[PDB]
RNA sequence: UUAUGCUAUCAGGUGGAUGGCUCGGCUCAAGAGCUUAUGAAGGACGUGCCAAGCUGCGAUAAGCCCGGGGUAGGUG
RNA sequence: UGGAGGACCGUAAACGGUAUUGAUCUGCAAAUCAUUCGUGUGACCUGCGUCUCGUAGUGAAAUGCUAAUCUAACCCGGCA
RNA sequence: UGUUCGGGUCGAAGCAGGGCUGUGAAGUCCUGUGGACCGUUCACAAACGAAAAUCCUGGUAAUAGUAGCAGCAAAGCAGG
RNA sequence: AAGUCGGCUUCACCCCGGGACCCGUGAAAAGGACAGCUAAAUGUCCGUACCGAGAACUGACACAGGUGCCCCUAGCUGAAAAGGCUAAGGCGUGUCGGAGUAAUUCAGUUAAGGGAAUUCGGCAAAUUAGCUCCGUAACUUCGGGAUAAGGAGUGCCUGCU
RNA sequence: CCCUAACUGGAGUCCGGUGAAGCUUACAUUCUAGUGCACAGUCUAGAGACCUCUAGGGGGAAGUGAAGACCCCGUGGAGC
RNA sequence: GGUUUGAUAGAAACGGGAUGUAAGCACCAAGGCAACGAGGUGUUCAGUCCGCGUUUACUAACCAUUCGUUCCUUUCACUU
């Protein structure tokens, strides 16, 4: 079943850097490559909460957060689930 | 939504029923010998000299 | 699933909409792609499984309070004019509305004995030729001059 | 307005329509004759000692 | 010369059957007095009305609305579709 | 095992030359030589169980009838 | 008051084609695109139909246009 | 082509490579491949010999995994 | 499931009438009406799908051109069918990814002080800009020049004439 | 413009997919001078030069596009 | 350059900065009979933000691969 349930600020800072209408889905894949680094897992197995697409693409394809904090839960089978938390 | 008369509606569905591959027992038939056809087409192309 | 577009663009016939309108099931997905026939889309459509999404229309009570606003005189200043005075208010529009009411007012007095015919005459011509700005005025010329036959 | 492609979109209609005769898309639907057979011309067909070379 | 050819039998023209009604494949020189005379004439069934289009396989087809009831079925069956 | 390359040969791919074959073409000679309102030639459309082209045929539609030759296969 | 004018401004309605000597220049395009511009109730623009053509037509006239061809079009023939 | 004399399924023509001869045009032979035609004497003919014609037709390189797949127009993301 | 009512406005559509212009004085013919009512029968033939265009046409193309257009188009702002933001409807349809993604380039934003010294030339870019009010020269064919020029105002709220 | 700087989006740059065309007798890592049809990477004598790859602007290849539209000639044309 | 024998990067907090006093609440507000009311004051140098630093192993610098052997072999300095 689970095996970690952490909590992480997730920083998108890096994702300013590319075109400013691709900053949405840059942060998405920042977002994926973050938890796929943190939660040593592959990049197949994190799957993203419709909460955290929600905020990313709240305010438009440029102008996503600076971060956003998420919780991941790992489980034995590899598969991560990320939320957003508040 | 053009109009057609009787005989160039005619000629039109002769077109498009010539507009058809060979059948597979006529390949057999001629052993893959006849297998193409002068009168295939596409309606996006060159238009009938028929209408 | 698999393509759900046919099933989509025939419900969307039957309702009557739009086909971004037309709402499936995404859990009744198997459900969906086993209709084929209009009748089968009008028996998902009953059950529920395929829906017309509401319209979502343009709300007008950010304009209903202007335009409480603009019917009490106000938000309609020289700053917020950017058409002709002319094309904001017709000349010929103004002048028939200001003709009817004098030549109405100088009817109902002859109507009403107020005014003889010598004198009734002259004030239409008057009132042609622009010397009353309003019945108001009107009014207040023949009180002035005592026209009127008072009895 | 080009003489060449711009102009050529305006090409949505013929002045020459089949030939009952010949069968020949050659009928002029102005003039009333096919350019090819001369149906709609002369009752005999439409032939030209120039449609060849000179045999020798 | 009999304008019909034979019975014309697709779903759509199966679906026919249910309202009385019978398509046919028929000449297309023939009109929709000829082509109601020689039907009456072939099954021995007053036609009601006769309804005609051209395909674009060139044919020409005809549905015929019969006045009794069952004509449809009762040719059907003579011919073989039924 | 010095890569990237160069030269020659060999094996393979591509390609369709060469060779051989050919029911086609061309030229010459000898014959024969008109046809259509009793609707010609030509064209359009249709016509095959599966048939799209050509060919033949014309709603009797790759065909129908009669006489002769041919005789055991035929369905271009 | 009235509502005239080959009147005025103005639409990426329509028509035209100034300047960028911009983009493009084996192009999106055998001449187009962007911005900037001229006309926009009249000698206006435009559909469909119809007529006028090769020593001829058409031309508010540039030798412009007459099917990407014009100081005499195109096809075949004279022609090897 | 006429004519003389031949070769070939125990492998002709053609093709790739090689040996020998001849100043040479070329001839002959060997190996492989190929599967049915080919030479030779004396003569006679010609639609008889190609490295070139911005030659023609066909095939195929370098360029090169290069240019392009960018103004249209904010073009997609999550989950299933 | 309700399904009942009122009011305002109304183009760019329908009816009707008036006026002005001539400088093109602005078609013809079929058909219809003026005497028809009732009842049966008949009304054949051809087209009809779909695109009608930044992918169904045309330009050799799924071509940024062109092709009849509509006597087609909702809310706010606004003179407006301009431009902006939104309905309905149609779409995400025609290569991706990407670590500063260097230099360079197409198209844009901004730029101290100077302000045409640049250049053949103010080319390009910048300035001004709507509406209201005041005011408007030389010259003139008396029509104009004219939005000349040059000045002032403008938002929101409360209450009103 | 003095005198350029920073930034925005699209290209470019790097990666995956797709995938052409145009110059080409050959060879080719050149540079200087001379010579030569008097404007040479190839001749002559020197001087240099280890090879391969990537990016970059275009000095040269009298670069490519094209049987010079200027001039003359042709007992060649056309129009006027 | 660092890689647990660690402050390399990130999170958290704080320092140092940017902006200009957040939302809600209360009082006032020209006036309106009232409903309302642009806005002012206090809460409040607030609210929001930091592609800078410090502290801090809290998560991630883990797990490994590969060359330094010509490869197969016993043409061996080796081991079943």
């Amino acid at each position: 079943d689970m095996v970690k349930e952490q909590i992480y600020t997730i920083p998108l800072r890096e994702v300013r850097k590319v075109p400013a209408w691709k900053r949405a889905n840059r942060a998405v894949i920042e977002v994926r490559g973050f938890l796929v680094r943190h939660m040593k897992t592959e990049s197949v197995q994190v799957k993203l909460d419709k909460s955290i697409n929600e905020h990313l693409w709240e305010k438009g394809c440029e102008k996503p957060p600076l971060s956003i904090r998420v919780r991941a839960v790992k489980f034995a089978d590899g598969e991560v689930q990320a939320e957003l938390a508040q | 939504m053009s109009h057609n008369m009787k005989g160039q509606k005619k000629r039109l569905a002769k077109a498009h029923k010539q507009n058809t591959r060979v059948p597979v027992w006529v390949i057999v038939k001629t052993n893959r010998k006849v297998v193409s056809h002068p009168r295939r087409r596409h309606w996006r192309r060159r238009s009938l000299d028929v209408k | 699933m698999s393509d759900l577009s046919n099933q989509r663009k025939l419900a969307s016939k039957v309702l009557g909409c739009g086909l971004d309108r037309v709402w499936l099931n995404p859990e009744a997905s198997e459900e969906i792609a086993s209709a084929i026939t209009r009748e089968d889309i009008r028996g998902l459509i009953e059950e529920g499984t395929i829906k017309a999404k509401p319209v979502k229309g343009v709300s007008r009570g950010r304009a209903r309070a202007l335009a409480a606003k603009r019917k009490y005189g106000h938000c309609k200043g020289h700053g917020s004019r950017k058409g002709k005075k002319g094309a904001r208010t017709p000349k010929k529009e103004q002048w028939i509305k200001k003709i009817r009411a004098l030549r109405r007012r100088l009817k109902e007095l002859r109507a009403d004995g107020a005014l003889d015919k010598s004198v009734y005459c002259r004030l239409y011509r008057k009132a042609k030729g622009g010397e009353y700005r309003s019945v108001s005025h009107l009014n207040s010329h023949l009180e002035s001059e005592k026209l009127l036959k008072k009895e | 307005m080009s003489k060449g492609t711009s102009s050529m979109g305006k090409r949505q209609k013929r002045t020459h329509a089949k030939c009952r005769r010949c069968g020949s898309v050659s009928f002029n639907v102005h003039t009333k004759q096919c350019t090819s057979c001369g149906f709609g011309k002369t009752s005999r067909m439409r032939t030209y000692k120039w449609q060849a070379k000179c045999k020798y | 010369m009999s304008s019909i050819n034979y019975p014309f039998v697709t779903e759509k023209a199966m679906m026919l059957l249910d309202e009385n009604k019978l398509q046919f494949i028929v000449d297309t020189r023939s009109n929709k007095k000829q082509i109601l005379e020689d039907v009456e004439k072939m099954y021995g069934f007053k036609v009601k009305s006769v309804r005609t289009m051209t395909t674009m396989k060139g044919m020409k087809k005809a549905v015929l609305a019969f006045e009794e009831p069952e004509a449809a079925h009762e040719i059907a069956t003579r011919i073989g579709l039924m």
